[PDB]
């Protein structure tokens, strides 16, 4: 259930951010599927199907974020303003990036689906593949990324800002340390995408190219920036 | 988390009749991490700022451990500048306390001097395989180091059989942070002389005899 | 004077608060002793000595006993035969006698603590 | 209130995941009935009216994988990643499938309407009733009855691999494996229905009265693969 063996959570009892909280995440997750026109005949029946692939990859990716959520305020039991402050930004990131989420994921299923050869239905439908659309995709979703892993290093920081007053141990200070680091370390990974597409070094697809690898490399990009610290 | 924001928060104290800070002024030990906040200038400057409580009434001028120990208990000051054997007096009264940083000044930390509690054996004492047993097989082990723990805090024991428990206690944790922002204080013989000039130093012109570059000057000497 | 010997790993205190009772309702004392290697110290003390009155240990050591001729055959009633479940009587059946009676199933088990290993292997 | 009087409820506080479920439970049920258009004269009041069968069968059915929720969390009071990892598998089975059961629910009262003879509406508003269309309406009903059993299955071993964790005793092990075999059996029969529509061995009508036939069997045909497990 718990993350740490030597955490005392803080944050058992339920309180009115966390369940304003959780009223945001269930409705993100709820409103995504079901924004989603009602099927009238077995024709609209079977297309509504085809949506269970992008619909699982933005669900996966929110209760990742809403375990982040929890996990932080069953440490912290935190309930201040500047706690509420930073709990709405992230909110509110969430609540805009809904949307454009359900439509980067059909978009991208079906450039995947275009690959693997399941399905060979037009992209027509998306508007335009031009390098500004598919540049202005990367800084949208990168931007979007870098703010919420932003937003829970800047939670840990007030957490750890409140160390004495919510009397914390050696190794939960060690702990809310390292969760900083975990969040900023996240968050540099879309920092240095949509920085590279916003400078746009080749004038052409390639600068997309270069964007979109970074994510495809995060685990060994977030190792190289945690050794270049430890290093010195 | 600042000296330079304690003058405003007595302000706001001192409406409510209350002090913001008090502490032991007599003892050198408790003015030195702000007098070696910054550093000389750092010296001038961290006094300086004492001298200035002093002046505009914030601080009393013949502030000591029991006067100190005592508001801070009663609930009187919000604040006070102690060690880890002054948790247990606070525990008995009905204090809801914190242990934390020393205030930064100059942005810079207050480098407090670090202590290491040490027992020593009397070279003129005929009792010293009895009392070498006493401190190695009674004293300092896991059960030794407990009771006198449980009467007033040791801080962070010497007895690495400990670590685990001081890792958990929050107190020690503050206390560990301000001993890494602090030194070690040598052992050399002329401590006593060098304590002296600063115990002087700071009670004179905490009273109001001497300058602050006065006080250096015959501190250096 | 009755006299028990079961191993230090045991309950004899509790063992001995059942003593009690029946010294109260009887006049007989009931010293409880657990002696190290009683297992092997009751088949030559038994044999030889006087040793205990009553023996306790798992049933695997009480076929030697029997065999040497060191336990008294066990003569219990229908209703406190019934009692107990009989699976428990046939392991302290040797030759078709009853040569003990039976207390409790005994098998090791995985101890661990859940705050070093929560999950354990 | 609680099922065995032997069980020792674990879960009687109300945790982040259980409110969270709740939101998206009370939200499938709301937003198929608000998901109507609002009435703006007295005939579409009258149609609206026509949908409460259709919703009240829904409803039903949404309750009651609600109630096994509840169950389950009242009897574990489970919080890990595993337990949120199929918990949120089954809210998202749960809602991708809220508004095609709007569909079935309105298309099966439209049937049921014609035998009894209550209503004589066109059903050419479903699109046409050939043999690929009715065979994928089993399929896809049936691969989301499976799943949502199979699911509880398996968080009831998750909860069984648990078992010392959670300091089960003898009859709170004996109800969680009868609880296993119970979701088990319930998932048995939309995945032989499923099965049967997949293979398709009459080639027509044939095969979806008998996959559409075990539902209506599904007491007596549970009862044989309970039976057939204690036989051996
Ligand atoms: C990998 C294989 C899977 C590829 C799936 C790609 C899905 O791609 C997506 O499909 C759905 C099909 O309903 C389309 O969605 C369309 O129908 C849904 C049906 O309710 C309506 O809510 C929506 O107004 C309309 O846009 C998306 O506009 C298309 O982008
Ligand atoms: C058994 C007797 C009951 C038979 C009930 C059958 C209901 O069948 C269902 O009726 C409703 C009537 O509103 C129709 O629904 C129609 O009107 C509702 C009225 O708010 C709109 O939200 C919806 O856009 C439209 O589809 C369904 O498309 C039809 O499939
Ligand atoms: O005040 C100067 C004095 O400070 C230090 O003594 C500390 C002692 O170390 C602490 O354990 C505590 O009890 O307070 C004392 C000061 O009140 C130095 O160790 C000592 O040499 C010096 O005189």
């Amino acid at each position: 259930v718990g993350l740490n063996p030597n955490f005392s959570f803080r944050g058992k009892q339920q309180t009115r951010i966390e369940t304003f909280s959780d009223a945001v995440f269930a409705l993100a997750i709820t409103l995504l599927v079901l924004s989603s026109t009602i099927p009238e005949t077995f024709e609209d029946l079977w297309a509504s199907m085809r949506d269970v692939i992008p619909f699982a990859i933005c669900v996966a990716l929110i209760i990742v974020i809403w375990y982040q959520h929890y996990i932080f305020f069953l440490k912290y039991g935190l309930q201040d303003k500047v706690t509420i402050l930073l709990n709405t930004i992230l909110l509110f990131v969430l609540l805009v990036y809904v949307y454009p989420l359900k439509f980067l994921a059909r978009f991208l299923s079906e450039i995947y689906g275009g690959i693997f050869g399941i399905i060979e239905t037009d992209l027509s439908r998306f508007g335009e593949y031009s390098h500004q659309n598919l540049k202005l995709l990367m800084v949208n979703y990168g931007l979007g990324a870098f703010a919420i892993f932003l937003v829970f290093s800047l939670m840990y920081w007030r957490a750890y800002k409140m160390k004495s007053l919510l009397d914390l141990n050696s190794y939960e200070i060690f702990d809310t340390k390292s969760s900083i680091i975990a969040n900023l370390l996240m968050c540099s990974v879309p920092l240095l995408s949509l920085i590279i597409t916003l400078i746009d070094p080749w004038g052409n697809f390639r600068t997309t190219i270069l964007s979109g690898f970074l994510y495809f490399l995060y685990v060994p990009i977030m190792i190289v920036f945690g050794r270049i610290t430890s290093k010195k | 988390k600042t000296w330079e924001e304690i003058p405003a928060l007595d302000k706001e104290l001192k409406a409510k009749g209350k002090s913001a800070l008090m502490f032991n002024l007599q003892e050198p030990y408790f003015t030195w991490p702000l007098i070696a906040a910054d550093g000389n200038a750092g010296a001038k400057a961290g006094l300086t700022f004492l001298v200035d409580l002093i002046k505009n009434k914030h601080m009393n001028a013949d502030t000591d451990y029991s006067i100190a120990e005592a508001a801070f208990n009663k609930g009187e000051t919000a604040m006070t500048i102690n060690g880890p054997w002054a948790w247990s007096n606070i525990d008995t009264s009905k204090v809801n306390y914190g242990v934390t940083v020393l205030p930064t000044f100059k942005g810079q930390p207050s480098k407090p001097f670090v202590g290491v509690l040490s027992a020593g054996i009397n070279a003129a004492s005929p009792n010293k395989e009895l009392a070498k047993e006493f401190l190695e097989n009674y004293l300092l082990t896991d059960e030794g180091l407990e009771a006198v723990n449980k009467d007033k805090p040791l801080g962070a024991v010497a007895l690495k059989s400990y670590e685990e428990e001081l890792a958990k206690d929050p107190r020690i944790a503050a206390t560990m942070e301000n001993a890494q922002k602090g030194e070690i204080m040598p052992n050399i013989p002329q401590m006593s002389a060098f304590w002296y000039a600063v115990r002087t130093a700071v009670i004179n012109a905490a009273s109001g005899r001497q300058t602050v570059d006065e006080a250096l000057k015959d501190a250096q000497t | 004077k009755l006299v028990i010997w079961i191993n230090g790993d045991k309950g004899y205190n509790g063992l001995a608060e059942v003593g009690k009772k029946f010294e109260k309702d009887t006049g007989i004392k009931v010293t409880v002793e657990h002696p190290d290697k009683l297992e092997e110290k009751f088949p030559q003390v038994a044999a030889t000595g006087d040793g205990p009155d009553i023996i306790f240990w798992a049933h695997d050591r009480f076929g030697g006993y029997a065999q040497s001729g060191l336990l008294a055959e066990i003569t219990p009633d229908k209703a406190f035969q019934d009692k107990l479940y009989p699976f428990t009587w046939d392991a302290v059946r040797y030759n078709g006698k009853l040569i003990a009676y039976p207390i409790a199933v005994e098998a090791l088990s995985l101890i661990y603590n859940k705050d070093l290993l929560p999950n354990p292997p």
